[PDB]
């Protein structure tokens, strides 16, 4: 989701955006790398991430 | 980068620089939370679409309109455009609105250009490198090959695209390449389903439209400057994200717009004013189901007929239809190297877009996703509450869409993008103050 | 507490409050005056006080969705409400 | 129990029952009802029926 970009499909971005609605209902397997930006210095740091 | 280290270091850099005052920050702040902002204000704003000559065609109705908002509540409207404000500012000017209101966009207006001058001084002067301007070669704001979120003339898009000439520009407008860029259109031409990638310029004030004429730009450079960092830092600066842009629908909206019921007044009789006589356009008598004027009685604003016969004057020009817009760049020299010329950035904007303060979906006067579908192109601008507006609406979505701001591959990937996610974190989780975060922000965009 | 309802009295719901804070006592109906009854038609002040409560309920609302991390639900239920009642929608008002 | 009728919708007897609201009323309404209003009352209102 985070690293691949498109081109446009000469609509009028109603149907465009609606079918990446749709899409991206089921392109999200786990939980996206770039989201815990909440976390603080320490378990960031920690060698769990 | 901790928060506070960038609220420490905005406030060194806004140490003995210009700050709004109590009445404006309260008066925007009151705005911008206001979830019963009229929606008619962004009716208006997306048909004039930014053009001056449509600005200066309807000044009689706006400043009723902007008087009548304000003192009813005192609260500023507009806020969003770029293009408008500043327009009020070059032209309402003589005295006859409220000094208070022409105050606050003054003081706010001139807290932009010290910002501007705030990132001149910070920087040193003489210093190009194969046509680049110290300027645009320190700060990414005065770089004019960064563009806002929002374009409606294709003037930045000019600006850009001969500003580079070393970074190899690519730029995606609904699939194929390369814009055309055909201005002043007409009735006869409107063509509300056109695919083609042609653009609306506007209509210059001071020039011949012609065919084979080419394109003008409407504005100077650093007019693209001014909108950048405006949309860049004051909307950031108090939405804290909770904003969001979007299309609209001009082959729905514009057939809304020609419901006029003014009277046909007895010759040299003078016109009513209040709205209790019923030949005043506001009167029930007056009021007619699917009709602007009911569309403005939500708002509960006084208007006399001549502003309301004034639309159609306004109906001169149209706006064909919003498109997204995809420009990629190479890093500029200053980070050229022989193994970074692939490794570019992308960003996409919206063309003829639009930005509404604050979600709403809880009113039966106007049905939901009627005008405007909800486009967001930035992580700054994520607005997980307007996705309710999108048609297909289910609960995975939107319990989904909280934890990630859902922008399509074709509007670029965060990655690849300049705004990242941990700037917006920071704007929408750092609660100290408002000029401090206007600083802080400005001096991280280096 | 139904839309239909309320949206066929403006005009007597305007003068009673007009004349007469009222009004504040259950959910379903002060968030519908702030959504209908809300373009200065009444006094000011009603209106910004009404915002303003209407504004902190939701501010509470994000202090309860940033004082969780998102994104881990099980049997079908949302991350956020396996933090709090308040938030769970098995619970209900009274 | 009465739902209450639908403003935008069909009336309907055999037409299925539907929400006048999205999920955030319920948890809205949920944080004014036990936390604003007590804190306003501190448990001198009461709940009653009519």
């Amino acid at each position: 989701f985070g690293v691949y970009v498109a081109e446009g499909t000469e609509d009028t971005l109603d149907v465009q955006m609606g079918r990446f609605m749709e899409t991206w209902a089921d392109m999200m397997p786990h939980h996206p790398h770039w989201v815990n930006e909440h976390l603080t210095i320490l378990q960031f740091i920690a060698p769990s991430n | 980068c901790p928060i506070s280290f960038r609220d420490c270091r905005g406030t060194q850099l806004g140490l003995g620089r210009h700050t709004m005052t109590p009445a404006t920050i309260k008066a925007v702040k009151d705005t911008f939370e206001d979830r019963a902002y009229p929606t008619i204000f962004y009716m208006l704003e997306a048909v004039i679409h930014g053009n001056e000559r449509n600005f200066c065609a309807l000044l009689r109705l706006l400043t009723q309109c902007i008087r009548g908002y304000w003192e009813q509540s005192h609260r500023v409207a507009f806020v969003n455009n770029f293009h408008m404000l500043m327009y009020i500012t070059t032209y309402l000017g003589n005295g006859e609105l409220p000094e208070v209101c022409i105050n606050i966009y003054r003081d706010l207006l001139q807290h932009v250009r010290a910002l501007r001058q705030t990132i001149t001084d910070f920087t040193i002067q003489g210093e190009g490198h194969n046509g680049e301007t110290s300027e645009a070669l320190n700060n990414i704001l005065t770089d004019d090959t960064f563009i806002a979120p929002i374009l409606w003339d294709c003037d930045a898009l000019i600006y850009r695209d001969e500003a580079a000439r070393d970074r190899l520009p690519a730029i995606r407008v609904s699939g194929r390449n390369g814009y055309q860029a055909l201005h002043f259109v007409d009735m006869a031409g409107h063509n509300f389903q056109r695919r083609d990638n042609v653009l609306i310029h506007g209509r210059p004030v001071r020039g011949d439209t012609g065919q084979a004429i080419p394109i003008t730009p409407h504005h100077d450079r650093e007019w693209g400057i001014l909108s950048k960092i405006y949309y860049y830092i004051v909307i950031p600066a108090f939405s804290r994200g909770s904003c969001c842009t979007m299309g609209v629908r001009y082959d729905r909206l514009y057939p809304a717009l020609q419901a006029v019921i003014v009277p046909e007044i007895p010759a040299d009789e003078e016109a009513p004013t209040t709205p209790e006589d019923p030949r005043h356009p506001l009167h029930a008598h007056q009021l007619v189901p699917n009709s602007l004027n009911v569309y403005f009685h939500n708002a509960h604003l006084t208007v006399d007929g001549d502003a309301l016969l004034t639309l159609q004057e306004l109906m001169g020009d149209m706006a064909e239809r919003t498109t997204a817009i995809l420009v990629s760049s190479a890093p500029d020299a200053g980070a050229a190297t022989a193994t970074t010329r692939n490794m570019r950035i992308y960003d996409g904007a919206l063309y003829h877009g639009l930005i509404m303060m604050a979600y709403q979906a809880y009113d039966e006067t106007i049905a939901t996703g009627t005008f405007f579908y909800p486009v967001p192109v930035n992580p700054l601008f994520a607005c997980p509450e307007h996705l309710a507006s999108l048609r297909g609406m289910t609960n995975a979505r939107r319990v989904l869409a909280k934890m990630v701001p859902p922008i399509p591959p074709f509007l670029g990937a965060n990655h690849h993008a300049t705004i990242r996610q941990p700037v917006a974190y920071h704007v929408t989780h750092s609660k100290s103050d408002f000029n401090t975060l206007t600083y802080s922000l400005l001096g991280g965009y280096f």
